[PDB]
């Protein structure tokens, strides 16, 4: 009888997901059958320990199929049906205990977290990442650098670079094999090459040449070479023509975002590094940037902590401070203690294994 | 997925308002929760008041809130208040999960209070409610 | 809308030709009949319904309690309206009750969350319109609040400040934002200023502050408490002790401490 009914149950795990992929009959008219399955007659059967008799493909075929909208294009455009799974999704979050059901817990997270990245508020993520935290011994690879990803976004909606580098950073080690190194190592690495660049500049390109597919590769250089050489007139020329990548990635965002740094990169270029730095070089390129705000700008900046300097526009002279032999004391400070964190996070993954 | 036009009517006033609401959003609660916990303090003030005696239904949505958050013992306590709405027949995850802990709570208590007395469940020492 | 025998004509009719105050007395009696019918909120339940007295009906009771609340001067009562009106355009889809006072309402919304200075609000708005590219760039009235966002971040407060002055909306309901905008900015310029110049004239700051009349400019510089000698502004980038806290900065003493403590988790990772 033990034997019988677990062997069914596999079957109709086995059964439902053959029939994706390869072997549907439509994957929108088959969600109400899934969702049929689920919720009666399913959890009901499981005593809250469930990790590997329920499995995040079902889930992710059903609502990959409402975001695609080409093989769907609705049923009703009163956006009742999708509504509906996002609600039925959030309920199953309350059904995964806080004790058990972890594994099952945090693939409801991803979910749940592309939906509100999409098209929502990314600030009704805080309570999902809270929750999300207790003990786990169960989650997988590919869970985690996902998990990481939509973190990272969201973070970089926020304004918080550092946040979203350290953990996007994290994503890309551990679960790239041969299945997760196709279409996801390509969202993340975008992510990941945005995120550098408006946290300071993007490493070199030479690198991220041969693990990555070259279509991508070659809008992304463009879009850094405008931002690292600084011209206004580049980026926005760039960013007109890859526009059809910004809206695959659902990055339309770095428009906006990416504006002001490309302003200050092309000041930050030019060493101003002697006493005084004539004002008139710099009215002359703000020029082309900027018609009315060349004083704000050169103002903007000494605030913003790009150089340290004095004007004066009586005597219209720049004074500013030696851009070049910066890196003192208390920056080794920094490097000291965070360095010796990395150290001794390694030692303790030795003593494990 | 959308809480706001429920939890904008909250921050309103009119007895008849904060009834509209409350009912609509009730149903929902494990549902909805996301957004429902930032209304939270706002939640709480209902609550707080006793000429507003729908108190008990503020603070059986709010319990639903709080368990999900991981603060049990605030969500136990308001759970008690709602009284007339904390059934434990029903059976759901909501109040099984509510139940276990109350349970948990008083087995606690009654630890201590042994040590103390020998009569604490016959009297007002500890929670009547805690008891029933 | 035309006069028929309900509360709701009535209002439509009183917002357009003044009335305000009496709007918004009229507005919690409005509610009240609302409760009534159960088509305040809205439903999930529909089939494709939006009809007056259903759907449509609500909308535009709605809007009309929205833009009353502005010219009022009550930008919390405007949100509570905008919260319960915003599902009824769409959520993510529905077309079928559209309108163009639709246009500016978002975009009186994206501002009003603007001057409180949220940049994540700001952005998280964008994304739950119905498109990223067809929204924002098609609607003329979305256009003002992107464009001041933009130049807010990238130091070009002469532009925004003069875009927003000259502005057809400002002669409507982005007049309301016009006072508390022009002190933000004004507030920020201050600072760069601040820090950029040791010493300006009087005369440079008046004009840059967006003022023109010197007595003015006096109550300004003394707020932001400088020094003024004559016809000279002088500057003193007036930092102090402390800005909340987080250690590591010292509630009582040593850094050196906190490399002992530090030390004690890497010299337990080697004895043993």
């Amino acid at each position: 009888k033990t034997i019988e009914v677990t062997a069914e149950i596999n079957c109709f795990m086995h059964l439902l997901v053959q029939l994706f992929l390869w072997d549907s009959k439509e994957l929108e008219q088959l969600v109400e059958f899934n969702r049929k399955v689920v919720i009666p007659n399913l959890l009901c059967y499981y005593n809250l320990r469930s990790l590997n008799l329920i499995n995040a493909k079902l889930w992710f075929y059903i609502y990959l199929s409402h975001e695609t909208l080409a093989r769907s294009s609705e049923e009703i455009n009163s956006d009742n049906q999708n509504i509906i799974l996002r609600s039925t999704m959030m309920k199953f979050l309350k059904i995964a205990s806080l004790k058990h059901d972890n594994e099952t817990k945090a693939m409801l997270i991803n979910l749940i977290l592309r939906d509100f990245l999409n098209n929502g508020e990314v600030d009704s993520a805080s309570d999902f990442i809270s929750k999300l935290e207790y003990p786990h011994t169960d989650v997988s690879s590919s869970l985690e650098a996902r998990y990481f990803f939509y973190l990272s976004k969201i973070n970089a909606i926020q304004l918080d670079y550092s946040t979203a580098n350290e953990y996007i950073i994290a994503a890309i080690r551990k679960a790239p094999h041969n299945s997760k190194s196709l279409g996801f190592l390509q969202q993340s690495n975008k992510l990941h090459c945005c995120i550098q660049l408006l946290m300071g500049d993007i490493p070199e390109l030479s690198f991220f040449h041969q693990s990555n597919m070259q279509k991508s590769l070659l809008p992304y250089y463009h879009l850094t070479k405008a931002v690292k050489l600084g011209d206004l007139k580049k980026f926005t020329s760039t960013i007109t023509k890859y526009k059809q990548l910004l809206l695959k990635d659902d990055t339309y965002q770095l428009c906006v975002r990416l504006r002001s740094n490309v302003i200050k990169t092309g000041i930050r270029i030019i060493s101003l590094t002697y006493k005084k730095i004539s004002l008139r070089d710099i009215c002359l390129k703000l020029n082309l940037d900027s018609e009315q705000t060349v004083e704000y700008m050169v103002s903007r900046a000494i605030r913003d902590g790009v150089i340290e300097a004095k004007i004066n526009h009586e005597d219209g002279f720049i004074e500013t401070t030696e851009l070049l032999n910066i890196y003192d004391s208390e920056d080794p400070q920094q490097v000291f203690d965070e360095r010796i964190k990395f150290a001794n996070q390694l030692h303790d993954e030795y003593l494990v294994s | 997925t959308t809480a706001a036009p429920l939890l904008a009517l909250l921050r309103e006033n009119q007895d008849s308002v904060k009834t509209y609401a409350l009912e609509s959003i009730n149903n929902v609660v494990d549902q909805l929760w996301s957004e429902i916990s930032n209304e939270l303090p706002d939640i709480e003030a209902l609550y707080d008041d006793d000429t507003f005696s729908d108190r008990e239904m503020a603070a059986l949505i709010a319990s639903k809130v709080y368990y999900n958050l991981g603060e049990y013992e605030s969500a136990v306590k308001y759970a008690l208040a709602a009284k007339d709405r904390f059934d434990i027949d029903e059976k759901s995850q909501f109040v099984e999960t509510i139940v276990s802990k109350s349970i948990e709570m008083y087995v606690q208590e009654a630890s201590k209070q042994y040590t103390k007395d020998e009569q604490f469940y016959t009297k007002d020492i500890i929670d009547p409610k805690l008891t029933s | 809308m035309p006069s028929l025998a309900e509360l709701t004509k009535s209002l439509s009719i009183a917002f357009e030709n003044g009335d305000y105050a009496a709007c918004e007395k009229l507005l919690p009696p409005i509610k009240i009949e609302l409760i009534k019918n159960n088509l305040l909120i809205p439903d999930l339940s529909i089939q494709n319904d939006i009809y007056l007295n259903d759907l449509m009906i609500t909308k535009r009771i709605l809007e009309v309690g929205a833009l009353a609340s502005i010219q009022t001067f009550n930008f919390d009562s405007f949100e509570n309206y905008f919260n319960q009106l915003k599902p009824y355009y769409f959520s993510n889809n529905h077309k079928l009750s559209e309108s163009d006072k639709k246009s500016k309402l978002i975009s009186l919304y994206l501002l009003n969350l603007l001057s409180q200075n949220n940049t994540t609000k700001f952005h998280s708005e964008l994304q739950y319109l119905d498109k990223h590219i067809k929204n924002l760039e098609d609607d003329s009235l979305l256009s003002y609040p992107i464009k001041l966002d933009r130049w807010l971040m990238e130091g070009s407060y002469q532009k925004a400040w003069d875009l927003l002055q000259s502005g057809s909306q400002n002669i409507s309901e982005f007049d309301s934002f016009t006072d508390i905008l022009k002190s933000a900015i004004r507030d920020e310029i201050a600072k760069n200023t601040e820090l950029s110049y040791d010493f300006l004239p009087l005369s440079n700051i008046k004009a840059l502050l967006f003022f023109n009349n010197e007595k003015e400019t006096e109550k300004f510089a003394l707020e932001r408490n400088w020094p003024i000698v004559n016809s000279k502004v002088y500057f003193n980038n007036q930092s102090k002790e402390k800005a909340d806290y987080e250690d590591e900065m010292m509630h009582e003493e040593d850094q050196k401490t906190n490399i002992i403590e530090k030390a004690m988790d890497y010299a337990i990772s080697i004895e043993n």
